[PDB]
């Protein structure tokens, strides 16, 4: 409990500014390694508009 | 004969912008694959300590 109770609110403020981030994206997030795939995604998407 | 270190030049430069965009490609897809692990700890002294 108590290891959870310190992981508690990170979890949340993880899940919170997550969701955010996840609207300041057009397409939501839905996994880590969805996440990196839009996170190069992006970057290539960077690399052409450069 | 001059053309020709133009040439020389030329191919030099158009390598160069052939690794350099290797590398970026390379290093868009590890972050596309790596990112989620990347930097962490070592799981091998944990699990020998």
């Amino acid at each position: 409990i108590q290891s959870l109770t310190a992981r508690a609110p990170v979890w949340l403020a993880a899940q919170d500014t997550l969701n955010q981030l996840c609207e300041q994206s057009g397409e939501t997030l839905a996994s880590s390694n969805d996440v990196t795939e839009y996170m190069q995604q992006l970057l290539e998407r960077e690399r052409e508009a450069t | 004969l001059e053309r020709d270190a133009l040439a020389e030049r030329y191919a030099t430069l158009s390598f160069d912008v052939q690794k350099i965009q290797r590398a970026h490609q390379a290093f868009s897809q590890f972050v596309g694959k790596h990112l989620s692990v990347a930097f962490d700890t070592d799981p091998e002294a944990e699990i020998r300590e």
